[PDB]
This record gives structure tokens, sequence and C-alpha cells, in this order.
RNA sequence: GGUACACGAAAAACCUUACCUAGACUUGACAUCCUUGGCAAAGUUAUGGAAACAUAAUGCCGAGUGACAGGU
RNA sequence: UUGUCUAGCGAGACUGCUAAUGCAAAUUGGAGGAAGGAAGGGAUGACGUCAAAUCAUCAUGCCCCUUAUGUCUAGGGCUGCAAACGUGCUACAAUGGCCAAUACAAACAGUCGCCAGCUUGUAAAAGUGAGCAAAUCUGUAAAGUUGGUCUCAGUUCGGAUUGAGGGCUGCAAUUCGUCCUCAUGAAGUCGGAAUCACUAGUAAUCGCGAAUCAGCUAUGUCGCGGUGAAUACGUUCUCG
């Protein structure tokens, strides 16, 4: 994790800048710590920027929660896995068919000539 | 082709009785909604009377009557080339397009609240700085060398 | 005593009652004002725009019923009612009511759809 | 995937894990079912599994075995990006 | 009273066949038994079911066909077994079936 | 083929989900209608003739 | 193409082939499925039995089915020859508990039946009978019957390959465009030599005045 | 092309299904033309088996032989 | 805040009347009505045309197979993959995004089912428990309004992909079902060349039901209902 903060804004926005806290898991931190977000005001009280990293801590590590995101990847990588092959090089595994899309894991474009002559 | 076939009329405004602001009902709506559209047409008569305060109406039609049109274009050709030249048209259509740029220029804009930008075309199309007129200046400007077909209209 | 008026649109109904008496009536429908049953907008001028163009409203109740449809179509219901009741008790205004064609509804209901359309006009964008 | 049972198998491969692991010496077991997911006492052999095209014999890991047997080797054939 | 709460539901797929049953028994119950209330309009069951015509490649040359199912009431309180034995002289045709309870 | 996969269907499985419906004259389980236990081009025709008692040509 | 107009005079002025129901999707499948069998079976048995048509009638449960013909003196049987053969049959069509019975009788006006002059062409077809003798037969038995103007047409060989020539014959009025007509349509498929010939026949009964109700 | 390309095909994880391969399969899975049977046809379960499928009883009823059917 | 409503029988618009101009036919206005000049729509496709489509609905003339193109199940495949088309969806936004409250239907289906409801749950759902073989029981209608926030920017936009976990059916969800909770946050600033559809309840937009099916990433199909515009001058061109 890190320390950011909006420009000028509410608190819980600032869980939004950090990753593994999406909206969601922000509302939850709020409803656990009991702190609303004032109105357009990210300075309250000081004590809250360590509070709030305690639980975040407590759920688990920003950068340790990617880490083995990533170490879960590379485990189904280094093991014989087809979820795990389709996986590692650039292709997707799940139900979604790959002949007109995927192009998200693909670069923008490579088409090269065709030949519909035939 | 088409014979002949009279369109629809419009129902004077229950609390403007102008057939212009239905007309401007009609341009600003979206979505078939009337509420939203409705919403947009009670900020805009309220800040106009609130920044620069004068009479909706007055600025209102004084703004219709800037930018009424004088020649429109129409296309014809030799079957190889197209040539434009501006025709009459009625008063009704006139003011449908005026108006229709009004709100076309007035939703390309970037400010934050549309009220206050619908405000602003509004001032400065009756200010004869818009860009609203802009385009009238070129409708009446492109005559002078479509004059040649102008003359002789088929 | 009462006016037996009814209003149609859009599939929708409306049963409309008025009295003579002495109380000049409270516009009002499912128990409520129209300014929290139909939409608080410019719809409370557009539901009595007879009864203020003509026969202001100082003479009658408003007792009036609603049945099915949205809500635009509730309100030519319920101006339907009124034009046949300012009709049944005063016919003498007959002839300078109907030249602002506040007569029955027009029957402009949504179509009956098909196959290969899509708002019963629409087509099926021809291709190639 | 059951939420009921941890890891459904068709119950077949109930037999054959009885003879091997008693067994415990012929790594190659003549079983197949690509819905087959082995349990943790299910673990540490290969598994003979038909593709329809061939009975591909591959050992199976010690660390995530809560996934189809199946799932550790292709279902099928593919090649590379269309050039020809 | 013999016999409370006759609540007899007739049912046909038909609106004129329904009215030619509807007419014949409830004037054929007329003549024995007092106390009929008159048998209550019901809506009607439509199915549209649209089809494909043609046995190959269109989905907009598709004709349609209907289904209409009606039904009919009659709640009878306080009778006797007269109108029980008239159900037994004029035969209801082979469209229409008998709802009881 | 056409008429073992008629008598396979009115076989009885073992699992209560291996059953597939058609028409029992002329079966079509591509496009099937188990509104009726029938098939899209056998009802079309017999109501052509008539033969189902409620059909009825669609009416709006 | 086109469509048969039995169907577009079917349930606002023709008459019902079957009359009854039962609960949606339960037993309607079977008993339907059944009953269109037994419907079937007669014009496929039989090619000389003139048989005009079948009526199905159930009423919760309980099964008959009519049988309408011109003459019934070869559906009769002596000594009840072709009824105890119809029963056994019915038995083998449809259950053995069920009730079943049936009688033949002759419909009025039995001549204007568009299903026994398309079976005497089949006849005509499936005997290597020739075409013109067959088509001139009809048109005379049909204008000396006493009717109003029928239609009828063929397709398929006509003794040569390449089959492009169909023929059709029309006299008085067919309007096809029309609710009240009451005029009864038939399509066969005769078996030949050479391949399969489609035959229609529109017969006109006649337009009756101020039809207000089913028949 | 108009007159295919939200199509046939209003549901491709068994079936769907024609197909790649495994196991079996032969007057025939199913039905019909002969003659003998009027009560045993399913299902049942340890048996081997990934799976058809055979050994154990149970519970239009039926054998052989020929006459062949079926082909997405 | 009870005779609206469901639906049978009918009545009712027929150039019926008049001014108007015409040999006639037929023409535009006015009265009236619920509606005036095919009241609005569906349903109803002549001969042929391209031998267009289906010998895989069916029947089916040829030829061929037959201890085999016949049978039975496992499993795989009809879903891949530089590309492009054809069609949606939904963004590129403060008419908007999210949050609380609040206005309102039609039809339509429901018996191994429709599921009121209770309790357990952030949730898929679970245990449970009424009516409905159906005008009595069932299926948050939303857009809207009251506001609050976002404050004008790659945003609480957009939600893709992937990951973790939970949920249901299904012998089973790997191939190749899907739902929800949580994690990330893809390109993207209105789309040149060219086009496609549309005359008022129209286009556009918002929601409900039915369908095959055990369930289903059907955004699709079939309909139902709500809000609800613009332009029609005109036929030189463009398609028939």
């Amino acid at each position: 994790l890190g320390i950011d903060i909006p420009n000028q804004k509410r608190i819980e926005i600032a869980l939004t800048y950090i990753f593994g806290i999406g909206l969601s898991r922000s509302q939850a931190i709020l409803k656990q710590a009991n702190i609303n977000p004032d109105k357009r005001v990210k300075d309250l009280t000081e004590e809250e920027f360590v509070a709030i990293r305690n639980v975040a801590s407590a759920y688990k590590i920003e950068g340790d929660l990617r880490r083995e995101i990533a170490l879960n990847i590379k485990h189904l990588s280094e093991i014989g896995a087809w979820r795990g092959l389709r996986h590692r090089k650039n292709l997707p595994v799940r139900g979604q068919r790959t002949r007109t899309n995927a192009r998200t894991r693909k670069g923008p474009r490579k088409t090269v000539a065709n030949k519909k002559i035939e | 082709r088409k014979n002949r076939a009279p369109k629809r009329t419009v129902l004077p405004d229950p609390v403007f009785n102008n057939t212009l602001v239905t007309r401007i009902i009609n341009v600003i709506m979206e979505d078939g909604k009337k509420g939203l559209a409705q919403r947009i047409l009670y900020g805009a008569f309220d800040l106009i009377e609130q920044r620069t305060k004068e009479k909706p109406l007055t600025v209102f039609e004084r703004a219709v009557g800037n930018v009424m049109p004088r020649l429109e274009l129409r296309v014809r050709r030799i079957a190889g080339s197209n040539y434009q030249v501006p025709t009459e048209v009625p008063q009704d259509r006139k003011i449908a397009l005026a108006l229709r740029w009004i709100a076309m220029f007035a939703r390309k804009r970037h400010e934050k609240t549309m009220l206050e930008k619908i405000a602003n075309e509004i001032i400065d199309a009756s200010n004869n700085t818009g860009a609203a007129i802009k385009k009238k200046d070129d409708t009446h400007k492109m005559a002078e060398a479509n004059k040649a077909f102008a003359h002789m209209r088929w | 005593q009462s006016y037996y008026g009814l209003g149609r649109r859009k599939s929708s109904s409306a049963k409309v009652y008025l009295t003579p008496t002495q109380d000049k009536g409270k516009i009002t429908v499912n128990r409520r004002d129209p300014s929290e049953y139909f939409p608080n907008k410019l719809v409370i001028q557009d539901m009595e725009q007879p009864l203020d163009l003509t026969d202001l409203k100082k003479n009658f109740d408003i007792n009036v019923v609603v049945k099915g449809g949205g809500f635009t179509g509730q309100a030519g219901a319920i101006r339907l009612g009124i034009v046949r009741a300012l009709l049944q008790f005063n016919p003498e205004l007959k002839k300078i009511l109907k030249s602002k064609k506040l007569t029955t509804r027009d029957k402009r209901v949504k179509e009956r759809k098909k196959f290969g359309l899509y708002g019963a006009r629409r087509a099926p964008q021809f291709t190639k | 995937r059951s939420a009921k049972k941890g890891a459904f198998v068709d119950a077949h491969l109930l037999k054959k894990v009885i003879d091997m692991n008693k067994q415990e010496k012929k790594r190659p077991i003549k079983t197949w079912s690509r819905r087959s997911t082995i349990f943790p006492e299910f673990v540490g052999n290969t598994f003979a599994v038909h593709n329809g095209k061939t009975f591909i014999n591959v050992y199976v890991t010690d660390d995530m075995v809560g996934h189809k047997l199946g799932e550790f080797s292709p279902t099928r054939n593919f090649k590379q990006h269309t050039a020809n | 009273v013999k016999y409370p709460e006759l609540k007899i539901k007739l049912e046909s797929y038909d609106s004129t066949l329904l009215d030619l049953t509807t007419k014949k028994i409830v004037e054929v119950v007329k003549g024995v038994d007092v106390k009929i209330k008159g048998p209550l309009p019901l809506p009607t069951k439509k199915e549209v079911i649209t089809i494909i015509r043609s046995p190959h490649v269109d989905k907009a040359s598709r004709e349609q066909f209907e289904k209409n199912r009606h039904k009919r009431l009659m709640i009878l309180v306080d009778v006797n077994q007269g109108a029980i034995d008239s159900l037994k002289r004029i035969k209801i045709p082979v469209g229409v079936t008998l709802r009881f309870s | 083929a056409k008429k073992s996969l008629k008598v396979k269907q009115t076989r009885i499985p073992k699992f209560a989900v291996r059953a597939y419906t058609r028409c029992q004259r002329c079966g079509r389980a591509r496009a099937v209608l188990s509104h009726f236990g029938v098939c899209r081009l056998c009802f079309r025709e017999l109501a052509y003739a008539g033969a189902i008692p409620g059909v009825k040509k669609a009416s709006w | 193409q086109k469509v048969n107009s039995n169907g577009l005079r079917f349930g606002i002025n023709k008459n019902w082939i079957s009359r009854w129901t039962a609960n949606s999707h339960a037993q309607t499948a079977k008993w339907l499925i059944e009953d269109e069998k037994i419907r079937n079976l007669f014009f496929v048995n039989y090619r000389n039995a003139q048989v005009s048509n079948v009526e199905i009638e159930r009423t919760q449960a309980t099964v008959d089915v009519f049988v309408y013909a011109a003459q019934p003196a070869f559906l009769i049987g002596s000594e009840n020859k072709n009824i105890q053969k119809i029963t056994k049959q019915i038995k083998q069509i449809i259950g053995r508990t069920t009730n079943l019975d049936l009688t033949i009788n002759e419909i009025g006006s039995p001549m204007l039946s568009a299903r026994i002059i398309a079976r005497d062409l089949a006849n005509a077809i499936e005997a290597r009978v020739p075409l013109r003798t067959a088509m001139r037969q009809s048109l005379i038995k049909v204008l000396k019957a006493g009717a109003n103007g029928i239609k009828v047409l063929v397709s398929g060989r006509l003794n040569g390959a390449e089959i492009a020539r169909d023929k059709m014959y029309i006299e008085g009025n067919m309007p096809l465009s029309t609710l009240r007509a009451d005029i009864d349509y038939a399509l066969e498929k005769a078996q030949t030599t050479y391949g399969v010939i489609g035959v229609k026949v529109w017969i006109n009964r006649g337009m009756i005045y101020t039809k207000g109700l089913n028949r």
C-alpha cells in the first residue's frame, strides 16, 4: 500500500485511489470504523491516517494482495494446467469464444492479408 | 410522389402561451421525455431572469428576431456535379432551424451545468455574438457566388 | 345531483362526478391532490385546460377515480370526463368548445407490432 | 464444484483408487473421467485419460488438486496465429 | 335447499360455441329451480404462438396462430335435485368440459 | 440417422435429464415445441387442414 | 408461396374436425397425437372406399370416432365384414380399455367433396392412365353433377424427363380472397413409376347467403 | 447480393448430432411377412467395467426359423 | 370515495346532407357525431420471375451400402484463431453517475408446478409455510418526483479481462451453464469512406410477461405496457 489523498474532497474516495480496496470494500471500512466522509474535506482528525491503515492491513496488504495473486498465476503456470497454459500465453480461458474478441489481451490490432479468393 | 399532407399543429403553452416556447420544448426534447426537458426549460427561464435580470420574453423573441434566416441551401446537378444554391423557405421552418441551431450549439459547450450554459448561448445570440448567427452570415454570404443558379432555380 | 362522466385514453379510464352544491370543489384523485399523484410539474395546468378556458372552477366538485394506464393518459381521461360533465350540464356551450377540439380522445395508442418489426413500423435494418 | 461435495467425483474413480493406492506401485491407471477431481487422499499418481483420440498418461500435482483432472491436460489440439 | 353451492365451471375454446352452450344450459335449468344468478362473463385466455413458416433460412417470414380458451361460471346455493335431473336431457357438446367442487 | 433417433427417444433412460422432446408422428428436436409435444412444421401443416381442435389463425 | 384456403375459413366458418379439450400439456398432447393418427388411418389404408371424412369426439376420457363416406356398401361389409376389422384396428390403435364404437353414414350431397375426386384422379395416376382423359372426365363430371365453377391443377412427371410442365384448369368463380365461400380443397400425392405427382383440387360447394353462424 | 449471414438450428456440458476415437453389434437397436406360446416383459443388486453390457431372483404376456429394414 | 370492469348480442358512418363542378364518375369546405371520405390497424399475396431454398420435416425416382453409411454408451467436436463482415449491448456523461424516500398498469403464465409469507444471510439462495388446476394466490414497472453527493475531469464515468470466495440446477459446469460477494480496472473524448430505418403514438427511450429448456452471458425471439418528438417544400437526380 501507500499514501494517497484526493485533490481536495471527501476522505472515503482516498480508498478508491488505493489498490485492493474498491468502492465496496471502502464502504466496508467506513461501516467498520464508523467514519463517514465529511463534506469535501480530507482533514477531520490526524490519528485516522494510521487507524484506517490498521484495518486495511488487517484485511490484507495491497502490494501483497497483488503479489500472491501473481504467485497464484505463476502457480497455474508452473505445473501442467490448461487454465494456466492458456493464461500464460496471452489467451482467454473462460467460456469466451476466441474468433472475434479477446483484443484487450492482444494489443490494438495485428491484421495481415487474407485469402478470401478461393 | 407525396401528394399533399398537412403537418401537426402545436398547442399554446399553459404558462407561456407562446408558439416559440413550444418549439423550444420540441427542439431540446430528448429520449421522448418532457419532464427532464421541462426542468431545463424552467431553469433556463429562471436563470435568464436571475443573471442580468430583464424579461424572459423580450430577450427571447429578440434572439429569435436576430437569428431569423434569409436563404436556405438546396443542391441541384448536371448529373455529374453538385451545385448548391439558396432559395426561400417559410417562417415556421426558418424558426425551427434557428432554434435547432441554438440548441445544437448549446449542447456543444463545455461548462459544468446545463442551465447556465443554455442561458449563456441565449444571451450571446441576443448580443449578436453567439455561434448561431455565424452560420446565418455564412448562408447569406455564399449567395455571392451561388447567384449563377440562384437566378434560375430548377 | 352528481354528473356522470367517463373519460378514456391509452386503454385507461376515469369516472367523474360533479355536484351543483355550494362548494367550489377541490381537484383530487386517488385520495390525494394531483400535485402528489400526478407529476408535480406542468400537468397541473394541463389537466384543467377546459375548466380554466371556460366555466371557471367555482360551482362544482371533483370526484374522479382512475383505472389503468400510465399518467398522461390519466390526464386525458380526467379531462374527457370533465368535458363530458360540462356538456351534459350546459350543452349550450357545445358550439364554443368543439372548436378547441376538446372532444373524445383520438384513439392514439401504441400499435400491435409484428414479426420483423421493432416499433410496429421499424424495419430489421436491411443490409446488402 | 458442488458446494455440497468438495469435488464431485463420478464415484467410479473410487474403485480404481482403492485398487491403486493399495497397489501403489504401478503409476499408470487405466481409468479416465474428464469430470473427476481428486481429493488430498487421491493424490500422487498419473492418469491415463482418453482425449477422444489418444490415451494420454500424465502425472498430477501435489499442491492444488481441487481442479478437474482433465483441466491439467489440453482438451483438444490447437495451433498458432492464423497465417496459412 | 338440497345441495348447497352448485359452482359449476364450463370450459370451451370458442366464444360462439360458448354462447350456444351457455344459452342452452342456463335456459334448460329454468323451469325446475329458482334463484339462479346470471352467468358472469369471463375473460378469454388468449395464446398467440408465432411460428416459422419456411423450413429454412428466415426469422422474418414467420406466421402466427391463435388458441383461445373460454369459461363460464354458475354459482347455485339454494337448489333442488331437479336441476341435476335436468342436466341429463340435453347434452353439452364434446368440445365443452365441466369443473366442479 | 432419422428413425433410430425416434426409437431411442421413446425409450427410458437411467438419469432424468437424458430426455429430449420431439413430436411422435413427425418429430423434429430442432426448434422443438413442447407446448403440445408437437413440432413446428407438424403444427403448421395440421393447422392448415384443422386437425387441432383449438387451433386458429392469430387474430389481434 | 400461397396457403390453403381451408384454414382461412377454419375457425370462423368451417366446422372443427375435433371438438374436445383437457388439461394443458398434461394429456392433451397424448390424446391429439393418438387421434391424429386415428384420423390419418383410413385414407392410407383404403383407396376404394371414397370416405368423405372422419370425426373425433372426446368427452373426459371417453373417445369415439365417427366415419362418413359416399356409399358404405363396401364399408359396412357382408354380415358386418368390414365393421369387425374396423373394431379390431380401433382396438389396435388407441388402447384396450377405452370405449370404442362408431357408425358409418353419408353426408348430404356427397358428390361435392374434393377428396373423392382427388382419389379418383390419383387412381387415374397410379393405374398408368393418361392425363387428358382423366382431366376431361373430372371436368365433365363436376359440370354435370351440379355446382358452381371449380378448379384443379396437377404437377409432376407427365411421361417425360425435365419436368417443367404443370397444368391448371378453372371454371366459374374461385374467390380465394373472400371470407364466405364454403369451398373445399384437397391435395394428393400419387405414386407413379417415375416419381410422385401432386394434384390440388378446389371444389366449389357454393357460397351461402348470410352465413351468420357455423353450419 | 437484392432474394445467406440474431439463419436453418425456439437452447451444442449425456442426449441434442450427422462427426474424431474407444467397446461391443449382425434375417439385425426398431418394426413388419411365417409357425409355436396366454404370463412373464421390464427394473433390482454386490460380478468385471470409463462405458455399453453377463452371470441372481424378481416382476398384448411370448421362442426359433426364414421374409430384411435402415442411410443426417 | 361501487356499476367503471370483464363480453355477448346489437346499434352506429353509409359521400348519409348541404355549398361547391361536373355529361357521368368523382372533387374540396361546412353541420353533426365517437369517428368523413379505403375511422386506425392487423388477417386475407393473381400469372409468372430467378430451375433461388430444402432428395437433412415428410413422401419420394436413380444409384450405392449392407455381419454395415445399422445398432449402444463412454469421451471429444459443432465454441479454437492473425483477420473481416453481419447484428446487438453499452460507454465515451452532470438530460448524467451513485444514495435515501416516494406516483402508477396491461396482458401473460403458473400442478412434480406459481410460489404469499417467516427465519438464516452483503448475496446467489437455504430450512420453512398459505392460496392458486387459476377475475380470490403469485410474479419490487421504470422512466418520474422530493432531494443529497459527485463539480466538469479519463471522473463514485465506462465496466472489459483476470483473480479470490460464495450460490443453484444438472450424474456432472474442463471442453462449452450461469448467478452473486469482494479484488483490479481495458481501450475509450461520439466513430472519416459510406451508409441503414423511420409520417404520431412515429422515431427514440423505459420496464413486464411468454417461449425452447433440469438450469443457461438469449444483450437475442415473441409480444404487453409507460413516456413520447422532428420533418414533410419538392420529384431535377438516386432505388424499384
